[PDB]
């Protein structure tokens, strides 16, 4: 717009929450599909669904992590990461079934004198590799689901050797996308790159993806949010620089079925 | 002769195949059909008919006229369950052998809404209010009215209308469920409780039996035909 | 309207340029890929394109019979102390690597399945006795149905289950199967579990395998030699060829870069270094 | 004498109703294959065999 | 007219109720089975039903070669 | 019976054949499709998507997050190459494992125009001008800007627009090239150089990384489907 | 209704819960006013409201008390009494 | 019920469109062969998944 | 209004929490109510609107 409007400057508003950004590289809509409610033609569960709307379909800001020369990368799972977030987590646990889209806004600012590139990826059914070489598909429910704090990637695969009392957890190696495939190709998946010299953040609008119209949000995680350093953090001359990466996410057009007593998971 | 080329599958015998074949008894005078009453067109029709549930499959009651009788009493109000049952139509011992459960075991997949009807066989002078509940999977199976009350339920009031029907709505993640015990395709919990309490006057029996029946709603269907385990021929 | 076998777009004649328009310049950060073509960065001539993407289409890419398993059965001498060996295989595309890697280029899939059976037999003992032509019985046992315990028990009656009676020496057996998934599409990957670990309930009870849905997805293939025990022992092998027809696929993924290690995405130590040595400035 | 019918189409290819052709070779009906073109009926004669038609919204016994 | 392979009846959107009509209540003694459906005892959403009873038809149920003897 | 005569090919099993066959599960109630996002119709669609190149496959960097990073510096102008690469999409170690290279290895022949996009991951305060070159086969592979400048190239100027795309035009003698290293179907050389030199102010990092991506142009196609060497099952 | 219908026999249905009664003395609607959502003409707080619908607008059964010769009476307060009831209290 | 279609003709003999005839023998779609008559689609949903449509001649970032 | 230098970047969270609960002492709690994520750049200032949310017609 000769009037002023621009790709880099956006304003997102959901329920009682609003996000502003003066340095964005536009925004991405996974597979060109904007989140939507379950249609009658595609519906399964016959009971009147619970649609929290503004109470849950708003912006939740998770615990801010620190990016450094040493960082190999971070990972999160949806809905798992939002499981303890206000009215959204409450409605998710009270219902047998649930479906939801997301507006993922990854925030990470610095300075015209800093360097680095964060590869922000949205992966459908992001199944990760375990820490065991004597057994398989053994990663425990508690460890597979870190909740809000999420997990992290490792530059090296080090097998759990304690056969007696197994760590029973994931060993996601960075260059292999934590799942047996080459990172260089992760780009076939809905994503955006946070290149310090070009932009403050990454905005990904994710639709409800799955082999089913609606499923068990507590048993199954539809989307995986992977953040890896394509180009290592670097500043002026400081040998050990640091910058925060804040992750804010908002559930969308989300709905729930099969209402009963609240589900109290064994998360530890 | 017309040039032909044989393809894979040739000369094989597919027990499920559907082809024509020479008639061993040509021109045979076939005996016509007579309008015989009670004709069936679809196995599902039988599944839609109310069949009595063997609820009390306990060590001593099982395999006897007693397993069908769920005993109640004029005793004081308690939030504890009269009877707990898993929504596994084909696998759960109490449902697996009912007309519905039996037909389900000839198939690999099941879908749709079921309906549980309870008949109060106590005396006319006996009043009471019961709570019939249905709790979709994913949480702690209800062991107290409090929890059961929170999910799909019906507060049955005993009177002239002898029976009460509770519809277990088709609520599932997958388009179809498996005719066997399976964590992934689990149906949830069906439980029954005392809303208030069975009350009776003097000169009247403080204990009575309630019969329970299960049948399929018009939205119900089955698929992937298969051999059942409910019958065998060891030898 | 555009057909898989339609000729790709013709290359258009392009001359010199001195403008404010910058096709060559862009910003991968946005998540998008520059839709550029030769004529955007260099002077091109007019070319009538005849080439097609016919063979690279989803159906064309998989339109080939692939080996998913090798079943071993046999028919010993009545006398032998050891049992007549009949095969029981849990149906799947993961026992072998080739077809699995191809299907795995994608998250979800949908398709009618064509199973072709190649049967080969042979003599095991430096004997000299012979054996009459064998007839195999390939029975499909869906999850819930009585799984056979003996090469000749009641289950082989197949009153309801689908059975294929194959005759040795004849054209390899073949049958078609519809999209039988309990879901709206096959899940090449399941980022979750079949069970929810409930605090209030004993640890061991709420436990289950990672990435594993229905303990018994699609039942099993039970194969046996119908013929009675023969003085001279004959061992047979059943090779199962699986071909995905009328197929559809969703959400693309990066191909499996390192040696498969079990039914899940798990990798194993010593196999994580696929790429070979090659210098930055060497052609 | 060819009998052309419609296939209720399940999983469709990335490729309008599809048809299948059938022809009877034998003179005897018994020799013929199964059409599978069968009809459904309402369970009434078994689920509600009662003389006086019943209305679900109203009291079964009155 | 109804074909064995025709899609089963669609589930209709149903709201709250405070009436003299008693579907849930009945009397099995009469010999009949309560023709009830989810929308009669609970609040339901509108659902377009695609499922069929094709495979459960008399012919389909028996349309399989079964072993009756070994000579 | 109709007179027929069997021809060669009869009773044979062609893994690539395309015929009809009896259905093992007749009348089976198939579960309908739901409008699932991200549907693909042609493998080439994936080849048209930008995928990161493992350029620095050196002894110590290979098989680690580092192989993806091509390091530059504020050092003085030199006509020497920043990185040399052969136009062998399917065979060359640096291209063979990229989404494009991987799909190419399922096919015997490849044709059309490729496009190489380079992303400058250095600081905003850092300026510079690089020369991205493409030299069609038949001559001495460019080892100096002078030679590289003489063929198909693009002078990339670093600024607001983070990245720069160089299109490698479909220039070949044969209608199709082989998905393997072959003198006859050789594609030529892709090399990168310093047009001027990466310049940076004080208090700023004199060294930065540039990422590189490869993808196929709309004129690109593959043929003769085949089994790949990028995966195996020894045992 | 000559068809059967009666004042004493009712069936109430809210969300996933249904209540039946064969012995009722009809039902009362306070001040002749049936519950309703807040109208625009009468609204105060400007923010988009949260309407739980079926998740909260259903039947919660409180702890059953005992009536005896000695009982003087019982009392409850709304919403207080439902404060800990599933999604409504939340 | 015969389905007649056109063969995209490659190497022509020293010998006008050529056709091939197809007929479905079975009642079940699954039993049917692969038509290979498939459709192409534009990569957009993957190569350009961005909210604001992009013009190649202009600055990606503005 | 951000009166710091042009070379200085940053992202702040401005929050508004309607009465009745524990007054926010941590981003976590504040994030849960009416708020605005202010991103520092060319546009020097950022405005957060505290909507008329009250039980009584007047305070
Ligand atoms: C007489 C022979 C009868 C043959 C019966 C075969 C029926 C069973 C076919 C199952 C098809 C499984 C295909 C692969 C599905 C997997 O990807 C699943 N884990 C994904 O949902």
């Amino acid at each position: 717009e000769a009037c002023g409007y621009s790709d880099r400057v956006l304003q997102l508003t959901l329920g009682n929450s609003t996000i502003t950004t003066q340095e964005a590289a536009n925004s991405v809509v996974a597979y060109g599909r904007w989140p939507e409610y379950l249609r009658d033609s595609e519906a399964n569960p016959v009971d009147q669904p619970t649609e929290p709307d503004v109470a849950a379909c708003r912006f939740y800001t998770l615990d801010t992590v620190s990016w450094t020369k040493e960082s190999r990368g971070w990972w999160w799972k949806l809905p798992d990461a939002l499981r303890d977030m206000g009215l959204f987590g409450q409605n998710m646990y009270y219902h047998y079934l649930g479906r939801s889209g997301y507006t993922v806004h990854v925030q990470c600012n610095a300075s015209k004198f800093h360097q680095g590139a964060l590869g922000v990826f949205a992966v459908p059914e992001m199944c990760l590799a375990g820490d065991s070489n004597t057994t398989t598909m053994h990663t425990s429910y508690q460890n597979a689901n870190p909740g809000e704090k999420g997990g992290t990637f490792t530059g090296t695969f080090t097998p759990d050797n304690n056969q007696t009392s197994p760590a029973r957890r994931f060993c996601p190696v960075d260059y292999l996308l934590g799942n047996g495939t080459l990172l260089g190709n992760a780009f076939v998946f809905p994503h955006q790159i946070i290149n310090l010299r070009t932009n403050n953040c990454a905005t990904l609008v994710l639709p409800y993806v799955n082999s089913l119209s609606i499923d068990s949000m507590v048993k199954h995680n539809n989307w995986g949010i992977a953040i890896l350093p394509l180009a290592p953090l670097n500043f002026a001359s400081e040998s050990s620089p640091e910058i925060p990466i804040t992750l804010t996410i908002a559930p969308m057009c989300c709905e729930f079925n099969g209402l009963r007593n609240i589900t109290l998971p064994r998360l530890q | 002769g017309l040039p032909v080329m044989n393809t894979p599958g040739s000369n094989q015998y597919l027990t499920a195949d559907n082809f024509q074949s020479p008639c061993a008894l040509p021109e045979f005078d076939v005996t016509p059909p007579i309008d015989i009453p009670g004709e069936v067109k679809n196995m599902m029709e039988l599944a839609e008919i109310d069949t009595m549930i063997p609820f009390d499959l306990s060590a001593t009651k099982k395999n006897t006229m007693e397993m069908y009788r769920v005993r109640l009493s004029d005793k004081p109000h308690t939030d504890d369950p009269i009877l707990c049952l898993s929504l596994s139509p084909a696998s759960d011992p109490r449902l697996s052998h009912t007309m519905l459960g039996e037909i389900l075991n000839y198939y690999t997949h099941w879908a749709g809404s079921l309906k549980f009807t309870f008949l109060f066989c106590g005396s006319m002078m006996a009043t009471g209010k019961l709570l019939v509940s249905y709790a979709p999977p994913g949480a702690d199976p209800p062991k107290k009215r409090k929890e059961a009350m929170l999910g799909t339920h019906v507060i049955w009031d005993i009177g002239l209308q002898s029976s009460c029907t509770m519809v277990v709505p088709w609520i599932s993640n997958t388009t179809y469920r498996q005719t066997i015990d399976d964590s992934f395709t689990e149906g949830g919990y069906i439980s029954v409780f005392y809303q208030t309490r069975i009350v009776v006057p003097l000169s009247t029996p403080r204990e009575m039996d309630i019969l329970g029946f299960v049948s399929a709603c018009n939205d119900f269907s089955v698929r992937l035909l298969r051999d059942t385990t409910h019958i065998e021929q060891k030898a | 309207a555009a057909t898989s076998r339609d000729a790709l777009p013709n290359t258009e004649a392009s001359g010199p340029t001195h403008s404010k328009e910058i096709p060559a310049l862009t910003a991968v950060e946005t998540g998008a890929t520059n839709p550029l073509v030769p004529s955007d960065t260099v002077q091109t001539r007019h070319v009538v394109q005849h080439r097609s993407r016919s063979e690279s289409s989803i159906e064309s890419f998989f339109a080939r019979g692939a080996c998913v398993t090798i079943m071993t059965v046999d028919n010993p001498a009545s006398t032998t102390n050891k049992d007549k060996l009949f095969a029981v295989w849990k149906i799947t595309y993961k026992d072998t690597v080739q077809l699995r890697r191809k299907l795995e280029f994608f998250t979800y899939s949908r398709f009618d399945m064509e199973l072709t059976f190649v049967v080969t037999a042979n003599f095991t003992e430096t004997n000299n006795g012979h054996a009459l032509n064998q007839v195999y019985q390939i029975m499909y046992v869906p999850p819930g149905a009585p799984v056979p315990e003996k090469w000749d028990d009641y289950t082989w009656q197949t009153s309801s289950n689908p059975s294929i009676f194959y005759t040795y020496g004849t054209a390899p057996a073949r049958i078609s199967v519809p999209y039988v998934g309990i879901s709206n599409a096959y899940s090449h990957f399941y980022d979750g579990f079949s069970k929810v670990p409930l605090k209030d309930q004993s640890a061991a009870l709420g436990d289950s395998l990672y990435g594993a849905a229905s303990l018994n997805d699609f039942g099993i293939l039970a194969v046996r030699v119908v013929n009675d025990h023969n003085p001279t022992k004959v061992t047979s092998k059943i090779r199962v060829y699986l071909k995905p027809k009328h197929i559809r696929v969703w959400c693309p993924r990066p191909p499996r870069a390192v040696a498969y290690y079990g039914p899940g995405v798990d990798y194993k130590d010593g196999t994580l270094t696929p790429l070979s040595t090659k210098d930055l400035t060497t052609y | 004498g060819a009998q052309v019918s419609s296939q209720k189409v399940g999983a469709h290819e990335n490729s309008s109703t599809i048809n299948y052709t059938t022809i009877n070779y034998y003179r005897d009906s018994a020799s013929n294959a199964a059409s599978k073109q069968d009809f459904s009926q309402d369970p009434s004669k078994f689920t509600e065999p009662i003389k006086d038609v019943l209305i679900k919204t109203a009291p079964m016994l009155n």
